[PDB]
């Protein structure tokens, strides 16, 4: 009977597709005049149409690259699936959705990165002292989790500038604890000290040698430390396929962006890596402290996990911090840094116990809907985000995308991500909006209107012009 | 410590004068100096801080300058109330020391004294004590010296003397001298003199009487 | 909505001066407008930094301006057996300038200072100071009120309370229309910010040149504090007066302190005995809110109205994502003796990093419809990141929350245009009042006359 | 307006102590540093310390250590010089000062606090006639006021008639106790013609002595 395929009377077999998803077009020639061309399939094979001539795609979705999830992260050059699958091709007609799904495990025995960022002003004098093991007793911890551990170690104080540094005696400069009975080291911003390596004893020897210094004013200068630590990719050496966790560790406040003005400091921080040579941030008393959203900015781009080690002091302080940069982790410090092993085994444990999915280069007119599986093969729709994993788990989620209308471009691709992974799936999709007789249209049809008309797909359209 | 030598002790000067006390410090002291005034029975007035400086409410005509360790207070065109004492005092090193003081005083024309001696009374020579009283009045400049002499050989043991503040009518100067004995070493003898001598005179100024006679 | 973009005037000082950093409008004994300019990195005789201050006659054309001199000289008091020191390296002077009657008050936050006592010393710290000059008499004067002779140990001994060594007076500064000098010194008390206060008059009459430690008697100073919620809160960051308390006679401080309660920022109003009024707490850590206020009554009904910026302030946006953008916060005075309220009006900016309402100009009423407007900056906002100052015209009501009007810099990148503005002047004598914006990043000031409605 | 109102004047032991007073009216004493100063006619002045009664440090004289102590109250606005075991030579007027301007100056003064160290008791003076000898057109006569203590006396001629043409002297000390003359200058004719007479109050034994002078 009739139907909006055929209420609606269209021109052309591109305006029946975009009718509805469930008409289609006969391009025969021997149909009647009153019969209509744009019908359900099922009832054009009704009227005899020849079914060759029959134009009715079908939106679907198959998978291309399929491999399969890795069971252990270990060996390869990283060429560990944590995602399956990995690319699919979409295809959708007009006003139509499908549906696809995809897999995410949390990998076992994945390399990790954990690079040590220590407050060394005057307060964190017996920190030092509690952690010239941590090293191997890290690596012993975290053999357990992973066989591929690298380590590395950096130091901050504040800006090496009055009013933040003793600038009187000379000598003052040389050892800020000289009005004092003790020495200390002269003032620095941030120095790297021990670039990611898997050999751990080189940790231990590194900090029995490190020493602290002194400044005037309690908050300090560790973000500029964590920017630096960031973006200096090669100088700190994170690894392309590893975890990374930046350990912050202080019993203090910080300095954050526009503090800098005390020291007669403007120039905004430019999120540049300024460590070179000498392993000391030469822009620390020209340039200012870096703001949360540029912090957030390249934790996001190099897939840094920041953690704020701190002491019970200002742990409300730093859960604050955290909040509004999200991914970050915040665990308690003892006043002595005494179990900073289990605080960072915790914080790891914690960052992969989430799996969040993520989209780029959505069009936009495409929209997706996700519906979770975690836990024990529970759906919850709406929900694009597991928690509460452990390594080894394994998640899945199913999404289907809907296209308005059909737009200009006929081929795009977007991506599915889950946060801080690195592989993904990459969704190719196509828009089936033309009919395929359209590509042998007559241009000047001598049956069209002498010669006025194009015939394409058994009907006669007002030619270019008209 | 760092001494101020104050110069000079004493001036006498007239009204509408243009004065100058100057103050030396045994070391340098970057103008940390300042000036002070003491009139007559009264307390202090800041006049310079900083060597040059006015203190807020003195007038104009009051000035300081100098450097090093050489300074000097200027009075253009004293004025009736600028008569009084003035004092430097540094401040560059603790402790805080003082010149020695400096007395603007009224010039006037020179007057020889009127002497003028008085014997024991008869009430306090029925005690047991013998006290000759000498006056010295209305006489300038200021400068002058008392000698008792008692059967014309000097005496020096107790003698007590005092001085009057330049007075205000005719700005002269005045002085008592009192010389005190028993009763029984007064009446071992007979002569008691005082002499003055002021510059007024080469030949110095005799009051005298004899005890019983009269 | 009226300011002639088309036609600017343009002022500049020397390469590296940071020339714009601080400006203010300034009127002479008879009343003609010039700019004050603050270049606080301009080089000094030692050809090293120390600042400088330029009064630039106004002229269509703009062009160049003569300096304000003032004394660089380093200074060397040996006194009550104790050395003073002022060291004017690096001071930089005219980091912030303000102009009342035909007095110009031009300030080195940055200037150090020490004292010595045989091997003892005070520490050298940015105590901050103030140069002070009447342009048409000659006149000098100086204000250091963090100035002091306490010897290092004495701080220990006594838990650095009472602690002024790194006030960094000047670093913002605002004068009473009697005449009532107030400065802020964010790093005052170890940190937790004070306000100085001392009339012009008093301050001219009380200096002397060389004596670097002197009383001044009308001076009044802010409260050290036991309360952590201070402590590294830069109180007197950014500061401003108007009448909040609904008696005339009396004059409030507005003090903007952004980094408040950890970082939590605020805004306080007091009474010029620094006893609190109000407490407009900041809405996101972080924010800097409070790092600039503005007072000016915008709907009309004659009551202050305040506004601070928070140009830190980060946008929710999409799948639980943060943007820094700034935000500016209004606050309309109710009627009679009653606490500021809620916000009346959230502006908050567009462009990533642009730093909307790092600066916040009273205008005066541009457009002449009965109600006083202002001009926002973001010196980093505009789709090319070159800067961007917005206008937005007073209304019964409040704000308007869309701008009339946007000036997109001049200036090539970096300049840090709009980082300091002023309005509410009539530089031109047309009727209508005209814009400022400092663009110290390329040396230069622009000019914006108001023109007639179109 | 600036002003120090010092305590009233002492009278005191050798070996006791006493504490002088210097309140600050007009102003606040925490403001500046406060200084005390003695002052003696033939040792001149001399500066003892000085407090800053903001925090109460001190400094001082070392030729006064020990003998001076020099506190401050902010509450009642007042500065307070201490003397112990006091002495003859303690006995001066004390002087707190303070700067205008200039931290290190002494510009402000209050009107001095006398002190006066004495094992004397109350004595009441010896007034006695001092006629002159047995010629010219002048003629003076005098009193003599002798052996009193403590300061001071008030001495008129006739209570208070004759006061032109008279010289009284400042007391001098004699051993604990004060003396002091006074002279009187008429014509000739005047007197013994007229009755003079020597009107003479010492307030602390409340005594007023008058003797007429008696020609010889
Ligand atoms: C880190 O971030 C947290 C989260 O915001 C901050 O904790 C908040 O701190 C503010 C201010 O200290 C608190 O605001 C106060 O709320 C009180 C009532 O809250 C109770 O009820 C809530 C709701 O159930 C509970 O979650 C909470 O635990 C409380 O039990 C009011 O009493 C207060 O009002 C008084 O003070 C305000 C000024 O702040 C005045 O304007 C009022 O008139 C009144 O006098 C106040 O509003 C808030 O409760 C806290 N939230 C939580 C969850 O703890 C931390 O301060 C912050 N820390 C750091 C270091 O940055
Ligand atoms: C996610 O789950 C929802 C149900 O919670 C699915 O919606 C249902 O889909 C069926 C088709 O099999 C319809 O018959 C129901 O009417 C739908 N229920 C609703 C919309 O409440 C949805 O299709 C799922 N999507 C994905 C991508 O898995
Ligand atoms: C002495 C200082 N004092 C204040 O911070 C201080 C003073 C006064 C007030 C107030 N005005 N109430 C507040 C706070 C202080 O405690 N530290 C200074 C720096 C130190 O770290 C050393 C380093 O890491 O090198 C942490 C602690
Ligand atoms: C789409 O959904 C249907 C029904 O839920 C399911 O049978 C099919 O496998 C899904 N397709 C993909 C690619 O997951
Ligand atoms: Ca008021
Ligand atoms: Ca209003
Ligand atoms: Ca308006
Ligand atoms: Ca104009
Ligand atoms: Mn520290
Ligand atoms: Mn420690
Ligand atoms: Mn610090």
């Amino acid at each position: 009977g009739p139907n909006i395929c055929t209420t609606r009377g269209v021109s052309s077999c591109q305006q029946c597709l975009a009718v509805s998803p469930m008409c289609a077009w006969c391009s025969d020639e021997a149909l009647p005049l009153g019969s209509p061309r744009c019908d359900l399939k099922e009832n054009l094979l009704k009227d005899n149409c020849a079914p060759e001539s029959i134009e009715f795609p079908v939106s679907e979705a198959r998978v291309l690259e399929d491999r399969p999830l890795s069971d252990k992260g270990s060996g390869d050059s990283s060429q560990v699936t944590q995602v399956s699958p990995q690319r699919i091709a979409l295809r959708l007609r007009p006003d139509d959705s499908k549906n696809f799904s995809i897999q995410v495990r949390q990998v076992e025995d994945y390399p990790v990165d954990i690079y040590y960022l220590m407050d060394l002003s005057y307060s964190m004098k017996d920190d030092l002292w509690s952690i010239q093991n941590l090293g191997t007793k890290l690596a012993t911890q975290m053999r357990k989790l992973t066989s591929n551990l690298r380590i590395g170690f950096g130091a901050f104080v504040d800006k090496p500038v009055s009013p933040y540094m003793y600038i009187s005696p000379p000598e003052a400069l040389e050892n800020p604890c000289y009005d004092m009975k003790t020495t200390c080291l002269p003032m620095f911003g941030y120095k790297h000290v021990l670039t990611l390596t898997d050999q751990v004893t080189r940790f231990n020897e590194e900090v029995k040698k490190q020493s602290v210094s002194r400044n005037r004013d309690a908050p300090e200068g560790g973000f500029d430390a964590i920017m630096q630590a960031t973006v200096c990719d090669e100088k700190i050496g994170w690894r392309n396929d590893a975890s990374h966790l930046l350990v912050f560790t202080t019993d203090a406040k910080t300095h954050i962006a526009l503090d800098g003005r005390l020291a007669g400091i403007v120039q905004p921080n430019d999120g540049q890596c300024h460590v070179g040579s000498d392993n000391h941030y030469s822009a620390s008393t020209t340039m200012d402290y870096p703001s949360l959203g540029l912090m957030t900015e390249k934790l996001s781009q190099k897939n840094i996990n920041l953690i704020f080690a701190v002491t019970e002091n200002v742990v409300n302080l730093y859960q604050n911090y955290s909040e509004l940069i999200p991914g970050t982790t915040v665990g308690v410090l003892s006043m002595d840094s005494s179990n900073v092993l289990q605080l960072i085994v915790d914080a790891y444990g914690k960052i992969r116990s989430k799996v969040e999915l993520e989209v780029r280069d959505l069009p936009e007119e495409l929209s997706l809907s996700f519906n979770a599986t975690c836990l024990n093969n529970e759906v919850i729709p709406g929900l694009k985000s597991c928690m509460g994993l452990k390594i080894g788990d394994t998640v899945s989620f199913s999404i289907e995308a809907k296209v308005r209308g059909c737009p200009q471009e006929k081929e795009k691709s977007f991506t599915i991500k889950p946060v801080g992974f690195k592989d993904s799936l990459i969704v190719q999709v196509t828009f089936d909006c033309d009919c395929a007789c359209q590509a042998q249209a007559e241009p000047n049809s001598h049956r069209c209107n002498n010669g006025n008309g194009t015939f394409e797909c058994g009907v006669c359209r007002c030619g270019p012009g008209w | 410590d760092i001494l101020m030598t104050q110069s000079p002790s004493s001036m006498s000067v007239s009204l509408g004068d243009t004065v100058s006390i100057t103050c030396h410090a045994s070391q340098g002291i970057s103008s940390n100096i300042g000036w002070l005034q003491q009139k007559p029975g009264k307390s202090f007035m800041g006049l310079i801080y900083y060597g040059t400086n006015l203190v807020d409410g003195v007038p104009s005509r009051f000035s300081g300058s100098g450097s090093g360790a050489d300074y000097s207070l200027t009075i253009s065109s004293l004025d009736s109330e600028d008569f009084a004492d003035y004092y430097c005092v540094q401040y560059a090193q603790l402790p805080y020391t003082f010149g020695g003081g400096t007395k603007l005083e009224i010039k006037r024309a020179d007057a020889a004294p009127t002497v003028s001696i008085f014997p024991p009374s008869s009430e306090q020579l029925t005690s047991g004590g013998a006290s000759v009283v000498c006056f010295l009045n209305n006489f300038y400049p200021k400068d002058i010296n008392v000698k008792w002499k008692i059967d014309g050989s000097e005496r020096q043991n107790g003698v007590l003397n005092s001085w009057t503040d330049q007075d205000s009518k005719d700005s002269t100067y005045s002085m008592s001298s009192t010389l005190t004995l028993t009763k029984d070493e007064y009446e071992r003898h007979n002569s008691y003199t005082c002499e003055a001598t002021h510059k007024t005179s080469t030949s110095p100024i005799v009051k005298s009487f004899n005890r019983n006679e009269c | 909505l009226n300011l002639d973009p088309v036609q600017l005037t343009f002022y500049a000082g020397p390469n590296g001066s940071q020339f714009g950093f601080s400006l203010d409008f300034h009127k002479d004994s008879h009343g003609r407008v010039a700019i004050v300019v603050g270049a606080p990195r301009t080089l000094g005789p030692s050809q090293e930094e120390t600042g400088g201050v330029f009064l630039c006659p106004w002229r269509a054309e703009g062009g160049q301006c003569p300096s304000l001199l003032f004394d660089l000289r380093d200074e060397t008091r040996n006194v009550g057996s104790q050395t003073l020191q002022t060291f004017k390296a690096r001071q930089g002077l005219g980091a912030s300038v303000v102009s009342w009657s035909d007095v110009i008050v031009a300030c080195a936050p940055w200037q150090h200072w020490n004292v010595l006592e045989k091997t003892e010393e005070a520490e050298k710290t940015p105590v901050g100071s103030c140069f002070l000059a009447q342009p048409e008499s000659g006149r000098r004067a100086e204000y250091s009120p963090c100035r002091g002779n306490t010897l290092s140990r004495i701080y220990v001994e006594n838990d650095f309370s009472w602690d002024k060594r790194y006030c960094e007076a000047g670093f913002s500064s605002v004068v009473t229309q009697a005449g009532e000098l107030v400065l802020g010194a964010p790093g005052g008390y170890y940190f937790l910010g004070l306000l100085a206060q001392a009339p012009v008059a008093d301050i001219f009459s009380s200096y002397r040149p060389g004596i670097l430690l002197w009383h001044v008697s009308s001076q009044s100073l802010s409260f050290d504090s036991s309360n952590p919620e201070y402590f590294d809160g830069y109180w007197g960051y950014s500061v401003a007066v108007g009448e909040f308390d609904g008696d005339l006679n009396t004059t409030e401080y507005v003090v903007g302190a952004p980094t408040w309660s950890w970082t939590l920022g605020a805004v306080e109003i007091l009474d010029s005995y620094y006893q609190r009024l109000h407490r407009l707490r900041g809405e996101q850590m972080a924010s800097y809110f409070g790092h600039s206020v503005a007072v000016t009554d915008v709907n009309g009904d004659g009551r202050h109205d305040l506004l601070v910026g928070a140009p830190l302030y980060m946008e929710s946006r999409a799948d639980r994502k943060l943007a820094e953008v700034g935000r500016v916060y209004l606050f309309l005075q109710p009627r009679g003796p009653h606490a500021l309220g809620a916000p009346s009006l959230l502006l908050t900016g567009t462009q990533l990093y642009g730093r909307f309402g790092s600066a916040i100009a009273p205008l005066g009423d541009l457009d002449r419809d009965g109600y006083n407007d202002i001009a926002v900056a973001a010196p980093y906002g505009g789709p090319s990141g070159r800067g961007q100052v917005l206008v937005f015209l007073g209304q019964s009501e409040g704000l308007r929350s869309r701008p009339s009007q946007v000036l997109d810099s001049p200036f090539p990148t970096g300049s840090a245009f709009g980082f300091s503005l002023r309005g509410a002047v009539d530089i031109d004598d047309n009727g209508y009042p005209d814009l400022i914006v400092g663009a110290y990043g390329a040396n230069q000031v622009a000019v914006y006359r108001a023109q007639p409605v179109v | 307006e600036v002003q120090l109102q010092q305590s009233g004047a002492e009278l005191v032991k050798p070996g006791a102590s006493v504490k002088l007073s210097c309140t600050a009216s007009g102003f606040n004493i925490k403001d500046t540093y406060v200084h005390w100063v003695k002052q003696r006619p033939e040792q001149g002045l001399e500066w003892i310390g000085r407090i800053d009664p903001a925090n109460g440090y001190t400094k001082y004289d070392p030729k006064f250590q020990g003998k001076a102590t020099i506190t401050a109250d902010t509450s009642s606005n007042t500065a307070y010089l201490q003397l112990s075991s006091l002495t003859s030579e303690d006995t001066a007027v004390y002087y707190c000062v303070r700067p205008l301007y200039d931290y290190y100056a002494m510009d402000y003064w209050g009107q001095g606090t006398s002190v006066t160290v004495s094992s004397a008791k109350t004595t009441a003076p010896s007034v006695y006639p001092l006629a002159p000898v047995c010629t010219g057109s002048s003629v003076t006569l005098g009193c003599l006021v002798k052996g009193y203590f403590p300061e001071p006396v008030t001495l008129t001629w006739n209570s208070g008639s004759l006061s032109s043409g008279v010289h009284t002297f400042p007391a001098v000390l004699q051993s604990d106790l004060y003396t002091l003359s006074s002279s009187v200058t008429v014509t000739s004719s005047t007197w013994p013609s007229q009755s003079i007479t020597c009107n003479v109050a010492h307030p602390a034994s409340s005594t007023k002595v008058d003797k007429k002078i008696e020609p010889r």
